[PDB]
């Protein structure tokens, strides 16, 4: 009543479990302005605070998916819907940088120390 | 809404998106944890700051802000300029040593990942520990406690994974536990251990005797120094206290605390007593000689209950006279205007 | 229980009965003194004993049981005086060392 | 975003990374440079990996609230719901006359709302909480005993959970039951009921059970003594 | 500012389940929640009524505990011409 | 009082000083004249009515079929008067004729009992 919350529904909803609501100010956007009182869900609070998309993707064999993705991954920044190209297709729907991880047998090139 | 179901749902939903691999992720992950180990101690080498220091500096930059510190350890770490500076001097550390500030903090991320992973592992585990006096909650939440012990010890140089070192550092946390909280009137673990036994015996004996035994089966069956002292003993121990509150006779309402009486406060009877036998005592240690009198007056209703220790600088003798002499003269003449007689108690 | 006889009750329906008359005490002594009075009913005895006419009755231990459960919930229940300012019943056991 | 060779303008304090020498940035878990808020480091090839959410206040639990209680000033909501109540129509202005009832005896006179919140738990007397000889050897305590316990277990274990290293689902999951507990010696039932170990499904009586109750304080304070 | 008024009838149970003194409404209504309000609000229960005065087992606002008669003193002749004699040797010198 | 059946009209005994005390809404409420004024009836077949009207204005009355009516096509009724037969609304005698109205009601039909 005191605090212009949904006076039964938006307590219980943060109090006994996590459903945060943004209480001085948060800059980066849903789609709309930071929320003042407004409150949000876990899913898309854990968008918020990592980084818009999470998407980690591992190929099945050794040589034909870890190809498509290694050559396409290290520098080059992958536009959205980048289409890998093997097993199925390895699809990466989300926007700016990527980062790959091992490599088996193949050909090396390009990879850390 | 209901308590079990959202964590069942809030740790499984997060495993559901983020399991570890059954080599690589927790490989990758205890790699890290142990480089953060390597690199923080190196870390307090060339700064001269305790490892507790800079444990707590990294987790702050990679756990939480000023708030986790604030709330949580009360205020000795300033907010913000305190762990700041230590930050700077992290920062100052060159090329080489500005490396191990970098692995320990992604070393500490990696060990909240494989804490957070492995956190069904403690819920699979706490679940059978179910029925032992604790709740499922609690259980799974000290267990969990346990997975963060292991944690701290295991050596990925040795081969074998986390899997099997959880279980035992979990099932220790657990079972500790259940014999430390369990009961309103603690009760250490090896008379637990030692409860159980009795009980398992006495499992064994209903098997056949068709008699509950007497605590003299018991006594046998458990083993080297069991007797019936013994056993009607823990088994005293072994019963739960009762609810203050519960309902009594015809339920319709009764509350078992109202029947208990009191002890310590002086039913009026004992007022009166109390304000007859001071006033009475008062006057006769008055008209009487404080050598003595006194002496064995403080030394018995003053302090704690030493003949010669009673007396000051005059000896045993004259305590002994006094005593004797002044404590029958006292009672003869009580004898005669007879107030003390009839025993106040 | 046993030997000592026990109470007898004194109901809502009785205390009206005494509130109807102009019976002030006579119900203060039995809401205090005579139940629930815990230095009262003392002091109480020890008086009739020496003589002594009753003294004036002293906060019940009704009262103080409630102040404190009321207490150990959030809530702060405290006594006022003429002015609006403290007054003590717990008589000096809530002060603290 | 990934940045390879990021470069150094001092206007604000230095952002981000120098060609390949300084680092200015933090290591690889929170570090705000510009609007973009987070950095991760791969010193593999001079990578600052910058992530873009930002500084986003986000709590949930008493901690929230506590928060927004202590921020309002009521003479503020006092003024601007008198002008929502003479003003609009009758939907949002019934709301604010509802809502300015409260507001008003927190400013009129007593005590002000940031106390609501619950930080410090007053324990009941022990002698109200008995533990006594019973027979055989029997025992018997006040039920309040076992609540309490149940809330200094949890806070206890809550605080070595904070200590140990903190895996957020554990801690909520924990300031959860933490926060039920708190519940349970004040008002038992409001929220589920919680029980002794199985042989009473009874109410442990909480210490509103004990002012009003069944059979309570204010009531038999008043059936008889 | 006149304080326009709109006479109102509300049942015997109702009248006294809200009332002044939080004291008496703890007793019946709902302790839980007349106390949440008389809280909230710092209620000052001056003590009038025998309900909310007797919890207090304070003596009752009404019968011999009037305030019409609380005080009264007694005297005998002998004790009146007593006290003027004390008035008399206020004389000083 | 009573028990929904047919046309089961007041309440007696302590039901009733239930009902008077408590101020509640009668089992055979009786419709109240809010307007002093004269009265006016008519015949259609499912529905009475009942009018009170002075030179200023008229009031109507909807008295379903079980209710008996006290007045006749003629004369006045003063505020609060009985237009139906039987039990009265403390609240309506409160509006219509006043505290001192109800008030006065209150006692006497208390006292009937
Ligand atoms: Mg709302
Ligand atoms: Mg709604
Ligand atoms: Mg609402
Ligand atoms: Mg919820
Ligand atoms: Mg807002
Ligand atoms: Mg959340
Ligand atoms: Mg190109
Ligand atoms: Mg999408
Ligand atoms: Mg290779
Ligand atoms: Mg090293
Ligand atoms: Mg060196
Ligand atoms: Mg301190
Ligand atoms: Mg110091
Ligand atoms: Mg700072
Ligand atoms: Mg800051
Ligand atoms: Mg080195
Ligand atoms: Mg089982
Ligand atoms: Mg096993
Ligand atoms: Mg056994
Ligand atoms: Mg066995
Ligand atoms: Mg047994
Ligand atoms: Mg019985
Ligand atoms: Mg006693
Ligand atoms: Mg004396
Ligand atoms: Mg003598
Ligand atoms: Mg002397
Ligand atoms: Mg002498
Ligand atoms: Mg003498
Ligand atoms: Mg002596
Ligand atoms: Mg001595
Ligand atoms: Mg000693
Ligand atoms: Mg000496
Ligand atoms: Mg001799
Ligand atoms: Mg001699
Ligand atoms: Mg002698
Ligand atoms: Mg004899
Ligand atoms: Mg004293
Ligand atoms: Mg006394
Ligand atoms: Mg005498
Ligand atoms: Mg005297
Ligand atoms: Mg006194
Ligand atoms: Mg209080
Ligand atoms: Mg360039
Ligand atoms: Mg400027
Ligand atoms: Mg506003
Ligand atoms: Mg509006
Ligand atoms: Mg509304
Ligand atoms: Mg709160
Ligand atoms: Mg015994
Ligand atoms: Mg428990
Ligand atoms: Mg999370
Ligand atoms: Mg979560
Ligand atoms: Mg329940
Ligand atoms: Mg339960
Ligand atoms: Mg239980
Ligand atoms: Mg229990
Ligand atoms: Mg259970
Ligand atoms: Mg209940
Ligand atoms: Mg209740
Ligand atoms: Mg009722
Ligand atoms: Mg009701
Ligand atoms: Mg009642
Ligand atoms: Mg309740
Ligand atoms: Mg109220
Ligand atoms: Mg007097
Ligand atoms: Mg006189
Ligand atoms: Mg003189
Ligand atoms: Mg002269
Ligand atoms: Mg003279
Ligand atoms: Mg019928
Ligand atoms: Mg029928
Ligand atoms: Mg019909
Ligand atoms: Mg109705
Ligand atoms: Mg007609
Ligand atoms: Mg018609
Ligand atoms: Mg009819
Ligand atoms: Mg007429
Ligand atoms: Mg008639
Ligand atoms: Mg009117
Ligand atoms: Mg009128
Ligand atoms: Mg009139
Ligand atoms: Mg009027
Ligand atoms: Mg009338």
């Amino acid at each position: 009543t005191l605090l212009d919350l949904s006076a039964t529904e938006l307590e219980q909803v943060l109090y006994f479990s996590k459903y945060i609501v943004l209480d001085p100010k948060g800059a980066i956007l849903n789609g709309v302005p930071v929320e003042k009182r407004q409150l949000l869900t876990d899913e898309e609070y854990r968008e918020l605070r990592y980084g818009k998309q999470e998407t980690y993707p591992l190929p099945p064999g050794v040589d034909a998916l870890v190809k498509d993705g290694e050559e396409v991954v290290k520098g080059q920044e992958l536009a959205p819907g980048v289409v890998s190209r093997l097993d199925g297709v390895a699809l990466y729907r989300f926007p700016r940088r990527v980062r790959v991880e091992y490599v088996k047998k193949e050909r090396a090139g390009l990879r850390l120390p | 809404k209901i308590s079990t179901s959202d964590p069942v749902r809030q740790y499984l939903h997060e495993i559901g998106q983020v399991p570890l691999l059954t080599l690589e992720e927790e490989v990758e992950l205890a790699r890290k944890v142990e480089e953060g180990m390597e690199a923080i101690k190196k870390l307090s080498e060339i700064t001269g700051l305790d490892p507790d220091l800079i444990r707590e500096v990294v987790r702050a930059k990679i756990l939480g802000s000023a708030r986790v510190r604030h709330i949580p350890g009360l205020k000795e770490t300033l907010d913000p300029k305190t762990v700041e500076e230590i930050d700077q001097k992290l920062k100052s550390l060159p090329k080489e040593h500005k490396r191990y500030l970098h692995i320990a903090r992604e070393g500490e991320a990696a060990r909240q990942h494989l804490i957070e992973a492995n956190l069904r592992l403690v819920v699979s585990i706490a679940k059978k520990y179910t029925g032992r006096g604790l709740s499922f909650l609690d259980l799974i939440q000290e267990g969990n406690q346990g997975l963060i012990r292991a944690v701290e010890k295991f050596e990925y140089k040795r081969r074998f994974k986390f899997s099997t070192y959880a279980t035992w550092w979990i099932r220790q946390a657990i079972n500790r536990a259940i014999a430390d909280q369990a009961r309103t009137i603690r009760i250490p673990v090896h008379m637990v251990e030692t409860i159980n036994k009795l009980s398992r015996t006495a499992r064994q004996l209903q098997q056949e005797l068709g008699r509950e035994p007497t605590y003299e089966e018991i006594a046998e069956a458990m083993g080297p120094g069991w007797d019936a002292k013994r056993v009607e003993e823990t088994l005293k121990i072994a019963q739960e206290p009762v609810s203050l509150e519960t309902p009594i006779g015809d339920e319709k309402d009764s509350f078992y605390g109202d029947f208990i009486p009191d002890e310590h406060l002086p039913s009026p009877v004992d007022a009166a007593t109390q304000s007859l036998l001071s006033e009475e005592l008062e006057k006769a240690l008055s008209k009487l000689s404080e050598r003595e009198a006194m002496v064995l007056k403080l030394r018995k209703g003053l302090i704690d209950g030493e003949e010669v220790g009673a007396f000051f600088g005059v000896t045993r003798e004259r305590i002994r006279q006094i005593e004797n002499k002044a404590l029958r003269k006292l009672k003869y003449h009580e004898s005669r205007t007879r107030k003390l007689r009839d025993f106040l108690d | 229980g046993k030997a000592q006889f026990g109470g007898q009750r004194f109901g809502e329906m009785e205390v009206w009965a005494l509130e109807a008359y102009g019976a002030a005490h006579t119900l203060q002594e039995m809401l205090t003194l005579k139940s629930d009075d815990i230095e009262g009913r003392n002091a109480a005895y020890e008086a009739i004993i020496k003589g002594e006419d009753v003294p004036e009755p002293s906060v019940p231990e009704s009262f103080r049981v409630l102040v404190k459960e009321l207490q150990a919930l959030a809530l702060d229940v405290q006594t006022l005086d003429e002015k609006d300012n403290p007054v003590d019943i717990f008589e000096g056991l809530a002060s603290k060392r | 975003k990934a940045r390879v060779y990021p470069f150094e303008d001092d206007v604000e304090v230095s952002t981000g990374d120098r060609v390949a020498p300084g680092d200015v940035l933090a290591d690889g878990g929170k570090v705000k440079s510009d609007v973009y808020g987070r950095v991760e480091v791969d010193l593999v090839r001079n990578v600052v990996r910058v992530v873009e959410s930002y500084d986003i206040d986000a709590r949930m639990g008493a901690e929230a609230i506590q928060q927004l209680l202590k921020e309002l000033d009521l003479e503020a909501l006092e003024k601007e719901l008198l002008e929502e109540m003479k003003h609009p129509s009758r939907a949002r202005r019934a709301k604010a006359r509802k809502r300015l009832e409260v507001v008003r005896a927190f400013l009129d006179s007593g005590n002000r709302p940031e106390w609501m919140i619950l930080e410090a738990v007053p324990v009941l007397p022990p002698d109200l909480r008995p533990m006594v000889q019973v027979d055989g050897g029997r025992f018997a305590t006040s039920d309040l005993n076992d609540l309490y316990r149940r809330l200094i277990n949890r806070n206890n274990r809550l605080k070595k959970l904070l200590a140990q290293g903190a895996p957020e689902i554990i801690i909520r999951n924990e300031k959860r039951m933490l926060q039920e507990a708190v519940d349970a010696l004040l008002d038992n039932g409001r929220r589920g009921a919680p029980v002794t170990n199985p042989g009473s499904d009874r109410p442990l009586r909480s210490l509103t059970d004990i002012l009003s109750g069944k059979q309570g304080r204010f009531r038999q304070n008043l059936l008889g003594k | 500012t006149p304080v326009a008024w709109k006479p109102l009838l509300m049942g015997v149970t109702k009248s006294a389940l809200s009332t002044k003194s939080w004291l008496s409404a703890a007793s019946f209504q709902n302790t839980t929640h007349v106390l949440t309000e008389a809280a909230i609000a710092g209620k000052k229960d001056e003590l009038i009524g025998l309900k909310e005065n007797v919890i207090l087992g304070r003596l009752i606002p009404a019968g011999t505990g009037s305030d019409f008669v609380r005080f009264t003193q007694v005297v005998d002749q002998k004790t009146l011409k007593a006290i003027e004699e004390a008035r008399k040797e206020a004389v000083e010198a | 009082t009573g028990g929904v059946a047919g046309a089961a009209d007041i309440t007696q005994g302590l039901p009733r000083v239930i009902e008077l005390f408590e101020a509640r809404r009668p089992k055979a409420k009786a419709v109240i004249s809010e307007i002093d004024g004269v009265v006016r009836i008519e015949e259609t077949e499912e529905k009475l009515s009942v009018f009170v009207e002075s030179e200023g204005f008229s009031k109507e009355y909807k008295l379903p079929k079980e209710a008996r009516l006290l007045v006749k096509d003629g004369d006045y009724v003063e505020a609060g008067q009985p237009l139906t037969r039987g039990a009265i609304d403390p609240h309506q005698l409160l509006e219509a004729k006043g505290p001192e109205a109800v008030e006065r009601y209150l006692v006497e039909e208390i006292q009937k009992v």
